[PDB]
């Protein structure tokens, strides 16, 4: 086969290490440790990682390398009745890009905003603050931090949106950042993985540089140890609570991202007899390693806020963009050489997102190249049209009420969509295709069959591991709300369409492939359950 | 425990077609890739074919490719090898070796089965007993002999006294010369044992329905 | 194809000594794929060392293995006679899979002159118009030995079938059989048949002979 292949082996490694390590390593794993019994949280985290995630992480990386094709084709050549999986997985990757790149633009607008000596978000006597302001985070909502009013009232101007319907003015300073993002994408992966494979060196290694700097300045700070205590001081009571084994199980899933079509796409250019098993374990480790490390960077600074700046930690130990955009920038502002910690930090946050946004694009570009060769013969040109659809719709997220539109996509674009999709991937591979077939495939590739441990995690554990999350994840349904803004019933119904528009293509192309073929039913499933390689 | 048994194979005329069989037992034959390794009569090992466990990955040596076919019956736990357009350099003993992990090699090996490809024709031996020269005999232990000359193909089974005396037996390997094998075995027994006790040569050649005893009587 | 050659081809060693054998690949081989097989005289081969150094179950710890790249070796610390075998290396990295030429480990012992014994043509064979004289040379060391036939006085060079045995398993010795064959007419037209075996144990060769009448 004249397929392409990674210019170097590190280009595949750093392309995967970068897709996996993003802001959720910096902002949701330290919170989960802090909230759920400290270091003791590492137990259910590691258990849910050992039996549920890395099993799944391994399974996809091996498939992608072996079946050598992108996400759509690789499920047609494996179980044709379930070719719809590849279609679902790809537009989910299409939907996410409608908001994921915005979070990078926020970083870039803060990076551009950190070119000064008095960082704007530190003082509360500016044109955008309110009389109900505090210089640092508190626990009353009418009174927000000076670094949180700079975010909601100047950077986002969310105070000028009465809801989802009131998008209000397009803010072009943010639009110009969203373009700088999609341009940073295009010229880094238009010509192929010949160049994307190299681009990821800066964007995947630079965070580790900024981490080591911020890990030193964080740890060499008055009150730095007090943070490390709140991070890891073990309370094994939380072990008992099953609400913690869901938070471990759900964080392991989205932090590694198996069954997303990316690792499959990235492996499809791997050389056949490459030891993917080694790559799976080495890659997965550097992931959870970076999150454990990153909690030290965050919570060293987070302890310094409590001891020096006089805040209750439960008021600064937050998750999500509030931490990287309000809380941590607020403590940077108090440190000497603050303009330096600002720039590396936001240039960290940006690079943390780019590698991961690269993977989403490629899973779409590769799945389409490997099926509609008009796309393949016209790569450079195709991507232009793709990223422009992103930018144009993305202008809806650069308005004043932009956040409300993002929050909807954060919840529905790829929420319950992907969880069922991967459940059908585990079922399609461990059961319909066959671990019998699958292990025989791997042995031909790397030289040995997967240990009976892996086979068992693939066939039973992972399906009930995914089931564990979707069940305990539907039990906690609440209508979409931000602050007091209750999203209207038609906005959820809309978000249900984009959540359905993925999963529906599983029984759709199951039905369409059934009806489009000749024979009798057991002759029907047999013809649609025997793979191409067979 | 784990054990393999190769079966089928024998004499074949050149261009002919023979099929071998390896019966696995003592382990999950479905889980393990097997491979066929052959050994020429010049004692050099050579790999022939490999088949994956499910049988969907099949690698051939460049020598036997297009002529051999290695199939696999995971129901009855039988590994197969179908030979066609048989050449003479295909002559060897064929081994059924269990290897799944390349990094571990061939775990277990069967007895092996013997393929002889030759246009030459089956003939039976004529066993001559070797009684010593009548003169002299002025020694302490006496050596007898037996001559199994002019047979084909291998093997031949030579025991002394129905397989009852082994100390003092030297059964020399066969040597082919102009499409015919010649074997001889020498037996050295104490002077008090022969011709006091009966020394017979028990030759056996199944390929030609031959069961011949030639007792050693003096000259 | 990845050609493997091993040295030496044959290796005589006294028990207790230390032996080393080498395996050299025409193309480079990853360390994790080169294995070693022990095969005894007339038995199926046995997996001995897998992935360069790891012994297989049942392999005494007196065996070691090392090497990398294009040169690997098998090393026996202190040999016993239960290790007289032929050893093969094998690569499993690429297809076709290839086995090395093998090294035949033979036991070294003190020298031993042969015991020649010559046998006239059988009586049953003479009726068949054939007449072959058998000369046995048994239990001697080292392996090399050189027979010579003399019908009457003249040495006869063509018509002979020699066959050596594998090294004996109790005394580590050798035996060999030479068979000069003749037509009945050419045998009944001479009387002296001599079989003299030259060996390193004596410059003067051990002789055996007989006359067709006595
Ligand atoms: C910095 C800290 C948070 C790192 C997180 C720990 C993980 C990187 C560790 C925790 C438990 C480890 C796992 C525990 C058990 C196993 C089973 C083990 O199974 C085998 O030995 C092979 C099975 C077979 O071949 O039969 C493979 C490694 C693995 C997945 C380990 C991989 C790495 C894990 C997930
Ligand atoms: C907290 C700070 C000190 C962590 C710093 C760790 C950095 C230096 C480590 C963590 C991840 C590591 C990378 C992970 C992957 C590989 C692929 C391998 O084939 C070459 C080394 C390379 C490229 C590593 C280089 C060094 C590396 C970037
Ligand atoms: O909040 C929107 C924004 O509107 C105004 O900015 C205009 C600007 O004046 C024009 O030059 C053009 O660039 O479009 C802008 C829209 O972002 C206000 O001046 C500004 O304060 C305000 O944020
Ligand atoms: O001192 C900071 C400086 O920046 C402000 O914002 C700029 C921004 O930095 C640019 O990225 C652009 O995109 O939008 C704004 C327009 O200048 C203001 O310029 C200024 O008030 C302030 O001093
Ligand atoms: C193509 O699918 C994706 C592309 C980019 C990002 C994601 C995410 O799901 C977005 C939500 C947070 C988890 C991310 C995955 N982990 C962090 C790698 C999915
Ligand atoms: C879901 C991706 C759709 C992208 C638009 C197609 C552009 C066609 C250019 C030939
Ligand atoms: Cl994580
Ligand atoms: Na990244
Ligand atoms: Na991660």
């Amino acid at each position: 086969d004249e397929r392409e292949t990674w210019s170097g082996k590190v280009d595949f490694l750093l392309s995967v290490i970068g897709f996996a390590v993003d802001l959720a390593n910096v902002w949701r794993f330290p919170y989960l440790c802090y909230k759920n019994g400290g270091g003791a949280f590492l137990v259910p985290y590691g258990i849910m990682l050992a039996v549920g995630g890395i099993p799944l992480f391994y399974m996809e990386l091996a498939l992608g390398q072996h079946n050598r094709k992108g996400a759509i084709t690789c499920w047609g050549r494996l179980v044709p009745l379930f070719k719809g999986i590849g279609y679902a997985v790809v537009l989910i990757a299409f939907y996410v890009g409608f908001y994921y790149n915005v979070i990078i633009a926020w970083s870039l607008r803060f990076f551009f905003a950190s070119f000064t000596n008095s960082l704007p978000w530190t003082s509360c006597n500016n044109i955008w603050n309110t009389p109900n302001c505090r210089p640092f985070e508190g626990h009353v909502e009418g009174f927000q931090s000076a670094a949180s009013e700079y975010f909601n009232r100047y950077i986002l101007e969310l105070n000028r949106s009465e809801g989802i319907h009131d998008l209000g003015a397009i803010k072009w300073d943010m639009a110009l950042c969203l373009l700088i993002v999609y341009l940073i994408c295009y010229f880094s992966l238009w010509k192929g993985i010949s160049t994307s494979g190299k681009v990821v060196w800066f964007t995947a290694l630079f965070p580790y540089a900024v981490l080591l700097i911020l890990l030193i300045r964080g740890l060499t700070l008055p009150g730095s140890f007090l943070g490390i205590q709140y991070y890891l001081t073990p309370n094994f009571s939380a072990i008992y609570k099953a609400e913690v084994w869901v938070d471990a199980a759900t964080q392991v899933f989205f932090s590694l991202g198996p069954g997303f079509g990316v690792l499959l796409a990235y492996a499809s250019y791997n050389k056949y007899h490459n030891n993917v098993y080694k790559d799976a374990l080495l890659t997965s480790f550097i992931n959870s390693a970076t999150s454990f490390i990153a909690g030290f960077v965050i919570f060293s600074v987070l302890g310094y806020m409590a001891h020096t700046l006089g805040v209750r930690i439960e008021d600064v130990a937050t998750e999500g963009p509030g931490l990287v955009f309000v809380v941590y920038p607020a403590a940077i502002a108090t440190m000497p050489a603050s303009t330096f910690w600002a720039l590396i930090f936001f240039m960290m946050l940006a690079t943390l997102g780019l590698d991961s946004s690269f993977g989403g694009m490629e899973a779409i570009i590769t799945a389409l190249s490997d099926e509609f060769p008009k796309i393949k013969r016209n790569r450079e040109l195709f991507v232009a049209g793709l990223f422009s659809l992103y930018f144009v719709v993305g202008l809806a997220s650069c308005t004043q009420g932009g956040f409300y539109f993002l929050h909807l996509l954060d919840r529905y674009a790829a929420g319950y969509s992907i969880l069922v999709a991967v459940f059908f991937e585990a079922i399609a591979v461990s059961w319909i295709y066959g671990t019998n077939r699958f292990s025989e495939d791997i042995r031909d590739m790397i030289g040995f069959p997967p240990g009976r441990y892996w086979q068992v995690c693939w066939r039973f554990v992972a399906p009930i591991f995914l089931l564990f999350i979707t069940v305990y994840g539907l039990i906690g349904y609440e209508p979409l709300t931000y602050a007091d803004y209750v999203y209207p019933s038609w906005a959820n119904a809309l978000g249900w369409c984009i959540a359905g528009s993925s999963v529906v293509m599983i029984p759709a192309v199951a039905i369409f492939k059934l009806l489009s073929t000749p024979g009798s039913l057991r002759q029907r499933f047999t013809i649609l359950t025997t793979p191409w390689r067979d | 425990e784990v054990q393999l048994v190769e079966s089928g194979g024998g004499l074949v005329k050149p261009g002919g077609s023979l099929k071998l069989s390896c019966a696995a037992s003592g382990f999950t034959f479905s889980s393990y890739a097997m491979s066929w390794v052959r050994q020429s009569p010049e004692k050099r090992l050579e790999w022939v074919a490999e088949i994956s466990s499910g049988g969907r990955y099949i690698y051939y040596s460049d020598t036997v490719t297009g002529r051999f076919t290695i199939s696999r019956d995971n129901a009855r736990n039988i590994l197969h090898l179908e030979m066609s357009s048989l050449r003479s350099e295909d002559t060897a003993m064929y081994y059924c070796a269990r290897g799944e992990v390349r990094q571990r090699g061939f775990d277990y090996w069967g007895q092996g089965t013997t393929l002889t490809v030759s246009s030459a024709k089956t003939t039976a031996p004529s066993v001559y007993p070797l009684a010593p020269v009548c003169g002299d005999t002025t020694g302490s232990s006496v050596t007898l002999g037996c001559l199994v000359k002019g047979y084909f193909p291998e093997p031949v089974t030579l025991t002394w006294n129905s397989g009852s005396l082994s100390s003092g037996v030297h059964t020399f390997p066969a040597v082919l010369q102009s499409d015919l094998y010649t074997l001889s075995s020498s037996v050295t027994v104490t002077s008090s044992t022969w011709p006091s006790q009966s020394i017979t040569c028990n030759v056996a050649h199944p390929a030609s329905s031959t069961k011949v005893d030639k007792k050693i009587e003096p000259r | 194809e990845n050609v493997l050659t091993q040295s030496p081809a044959i290796m005589s060693t006294s028990p207790g000594e230390k032996v080393t054998m080498t395996c050299r690949a025409s193309s480079s081989v990853g360390s994790s794929y080169l294995h070693w097989y022990q095969q005894k005289s007339g038995a199926s081969p046995k997996l001995w060392i897998y992935s360069t150094s790891n012994l297989a179950s049942g392999v005494p710890a007196r065996f070691s293995g090392s090497g990398s790249g294009t040169s690997y070796s098998l090393t026996i610390s202190s040999v016993e006679a239960e290790d007289a075998a032929t050893y093969y290396c094998q690569q499993f990295s690429g297809y076709p899979l290839t086995f090395g030429s093998g090294t035949k480990l033979e036991m070294k012992r003190a020298d031993a002159a042969p015991t020649v014994s010559i046998f006239p043509p059988s009586s049953e064979q003479l009726t068949s118009g054939g007449a072959s004289v058998v000369c046995f040379l048994n239990n001697f060391y080292p392996k090399d030995i050189n027979v010579k036939w003399k019908i009457d006085g003249s040495e006869r060079q063509n018509g002979v079938l020699n066959s050596w045995t594998d090294q004996d398993s109790k005394d580590s010795t050798y035996s060999m059989s030479s068979t000069l064959t003749l037509t009945k007419d050419e045998y009944e037209r001479h009387n002296s048949y001599t079989c003299e075996a030259t060996h390193k144990t004596s410059t003067s060769p051990i002789v055996k002979s007989f006359n067709r009448n006595e």
